[PDB]
RNA sequence: CCAGAUCUUAAAGAUCAAAAGGAGCAGGUAUCAAGCACACCUAUAACGGUAGCUCAUAACGCCUUGCUCAACCACACCCC
């Protein structure tokens, strides 16, 4: 987790000429202290947009897009992780989740180097979808799971048997 | 001069399905085939494994496969012989220049 | 023969294309100009809202 | 108008709740029954499996979960 | 794509073409939705190693059934 400071100066305020000469009061009003926190967004957005970037000024491109809405979904994170039962924003959060999926299966397919970038940044990690989305249930769970073991059973068996034989051989073969 | 493969399939291009397997990559072959009721085409799939010997394959590249002599296995018929489009890294074949997508990536008109 | 034919009409169309696009970078600068004389007033008068 | 169909349907659903009602106990009986059947021939298609892989018991450590006759 | 048999002839041909294959097409039923080892490598042909393979573009099942006809496929008392 990141810490933009309490002291930080908002995002408009920063440029403004001669900012550092005022008092101590007005520098704190303009800071991320008495701050929204939807300034800390904003600061969030241009500091991630400029470790992770190349061209911060394209608004436009795949990768700056990814790095927006990786913020906003950090966002909704932590609201969800204060208001557990707000469904409506464990609909945004889902949703976006998707949305920036897609976007990076749109980045792997035209971009890969940037994509493989991107994906180390934001410690975001692509997984292809599997195909075939069914519904595991407690038949198909519990069958697969001994026909796995009966499997792992069966190898290790023929293995002992083929110890069995080349011990049998080899020491028949010697004398 | 006898080499060859009883196989249709002499070369087909495909996108690559699945690594998994070691040197070995599936690849989804498509064609068009005439659906008789509408006139219409559309497009069957089929799978083929291929031998890759390099292990040179990422999952969504486009690749040309050619048709083994001797068949490596019952289900692998075909050597990778190309990559023809490595998954998102692609050099245009005609301008021979990086692009993603539709863009270019380093102009043609800009040598140096 | 006609490989050889292809080949050369590739070529042409090349010459054709790397026409196209140097006009279009000009263009393009033009374009440049443009944008930065809008994005410079409205930086001005940003900044001058702010201070 | 339209109501002759719904109120037909209406009529339909209204004596088969009843009927549930009624035969209930007999309901409970034969779905139990299904159940264990049901939990039988789960079972009995695990044995093939281990069987036709050649091996004698189940392999180690193999209770085949009750979850069908799970607890309601 | 052809091993083999046969005919002719030195050979080469030729006729019938088993096994093996696959561009495509091919009965009903999805209330049959998962199959449960069904893959690959290594290399020497084994030891060993990866953990795969098929499937909603219908796998795996169940039912019905000779056929697309100069013909073809199958059977030959029953237990394929
Ligand atoms: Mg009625
Ligand atoms: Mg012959
Ligand atoms: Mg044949
Ligand atoms: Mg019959
Ligand atoms: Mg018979
Ligand atoms: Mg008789």
């Amino acid at each position: 987790q990141d810490d933009p400071p309490p002291s930080m100066l908002l995002l408009d305020y920063q440029n403004v000429p001669g900012i550092h000469k005022v008092d101590d009061v007005v520098k704190r009003l303009l800071s991320l202290e008495m701050a929204n926190q939807k300034e800390k967004l904003k600061i969030k957005k241009m500091q991630l947009m400029n470790k992770v970037l190349e061209n911060p000024e394209d608004t436009s491109s795949l990768e700056a897009r990814i790095v927006a809405l990786t913020v906003k979904i950090r966002n909704y994170e932590e609201h969800m992780q204060k208001h557990r039962k707000d469904k409506a924003h464990k609909r945004f959060l889902l949703m976006s989740i998707d949305q920036r999926k897609k976007m990076l299966k749109n980045l792997r397919e035209t971009n890969y180097a940037v994509f493989e970038k991107i994906c180390k940044e934001l410690g975001i990690e692509y997984t292809f979808p599997p195909p075939y989305h069914r519904k595991a249930h407690r038949r198909w769970v519990t069958k697969k799971a001994l026909c796995t073991q009966v499997f792992r059973e069966v190898q290790k068996l023929k293995k002992q048997k083929r110890a069995l034989r080349a011990a049998a051989v080899a020491a028949h073969k010697q004398g | 001069s006898i080499a060859r493969s009883s196989v249709h399939a002499k070369w087909v291009v495909g996108k690559v399905i699945g690594t998994a397997m070691q040197k070995t990559a599936k690849v989804r072959v498509t064609r068009l085939v005439l659906d008789p009721y509408l006139l219409k085409y559309f497009n069957k799939r089929k799978t083929y494994f291929a031998h890759d010997a390099l292990q040179q394959c990422t999952v969504g590249d486009i690749v040309l496969l050619k048709a083994l002599p001797v068949p490596r296995t019952k289900h692998v018929k075909h050597e990778l012989a190309e990559i023809i489009f490595k998954v998102g890294q692609v050099i245009d074949p005609v301008t021979g220049k990086p692009c993603a997508g539709t863009t270019y990536l380093e102009s043609p008109i800009s040598p140096e | 023969e006609l490989m050889a034919w292809n080949q050369a009409e590739n070529q042409r169309l090349h010459e054709l294309r790397l026409a196209r696009l140097r006009q279009e970078a000009l263009e393009q600068e033009r374009r440049q100009a443009e944008e930065a004389v809008l994005q410079a007033r409205e930086a001005q008068a940003w900044a001058q809202l702010k201070e | 108008k339209n109501i002759l169909k719904i109120r037909r349907r209406k009529m339909n659903h209204h004596k088969y709740r009843k009927l549930v009602k009624r035969t209930r106990f007999l309901r409970r009986k034969v779905r139990e029954g299904r159940l264990r059947q049901k939990q039988v021939k789960f079972e009995r298609d695990l044995k093939r499996i281990w069987q036709k892989a050649g091996l004698k018991e189940a392999p180690a450590g193999w209770q085949t979960p009750k979850i069908y006759l799970k607890n309601q």
